[PDB]
C-alpha cells in the first residue's frame, strides 16, 4: 500500500515514462 | 532521516514493472546494494541534512546506475519522491518530472540541479 498510494499520486508521469 | 534500503528499492521497481509494464529483473546482482549503500554513506560522510539534496542523490544515483533491465528512470523518480514523503514532505505529480528524470539519467542535470527543482516543486 506504501507503493500503490505513491504510484497513484504519480500515475500520469509513470504512464508517460513507459 | 528515513532512508530507502536496497531491497525496498528493488521491491518498488518490481511493483512498478507489474503495474506499468517493462522488462523484469536486475542487470547485475549486487548493484542495488552498491549504489544505495554509496548514497547513504555519502549522506552521512558529507553531512547532508537537506532533504531535497538527499532526494536528488537517490534520483540521480538510480537514474544513472542501471541497476535494472528496465524502469530505472521510473524507479529513480518514485524512490526519490518516496524518500521525500517518508520524511514528511508532501509530494504530488508535476508535468516537469519526466524530463527532469531523463536529464538526470543522461548526465545532463546534476544532483544539485535536481535538488533545486525538487525544492521548487515541493519545498
Ligand atoms: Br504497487
Ligand atoms: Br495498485
Ligand atoms: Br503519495
Ligand atoms: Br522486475
Ligand atoms: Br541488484
Ligand atoms: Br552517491
Ligand atoms: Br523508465
Ligand atoms: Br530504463
Ligand atoms: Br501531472
Ligand atoms: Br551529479
Amino acid at each position: 500500500a506504501e507503493f500503490a498510494s505513491l504510484f497513484d499520486t504519480l500515475d500520469s508521469t509513470n504512464k508517460e515514462m513507459v | 532521516m528515513r532512508h530507502i534500503s536496497p531491497e525496498e528499492l528493488i521491491a518498488l521497481h518490481d511493483a512498478n514493472i507489474s503495474r506499468y509494464g517493462g522488462l523484469p529483473g536486475m542487470s547485475d546482482p549486487g548493484r542495488a546494494e552498491a549504489i544505495i549503500g554509496r548514497v547513504q554513506a555519502r549522506v552521512a560522510y558529507e553531512e547532508i541534512t537537506d532533504l531535497f539534496e538527499v532526494s536528488a542523490t537517490y534520483l540521480v544515483a538510480t537514474a544513472r546506475g542501471y541497476i535494472f533491465n528496465d524502469a530505472n528512470k521510473r524507479t529513480a523518480l518514485n524512490s526519490a519522491l518516496l524518500f521525500l514523503r517518508r520524511n514528511g514532505v508532501q509530494v504530488f505529480d508535476s508535468p516537469e518530472l519526466a524530463d527532469l528524470t531523463v536529464g538526470a539519467a543522461t548526465g545532463e542535470i546534476s544532483v544539485s540541479s535536481v535538488a533545486d527543482t525538487l525544492r521548487r516543486l515541493y519545498g
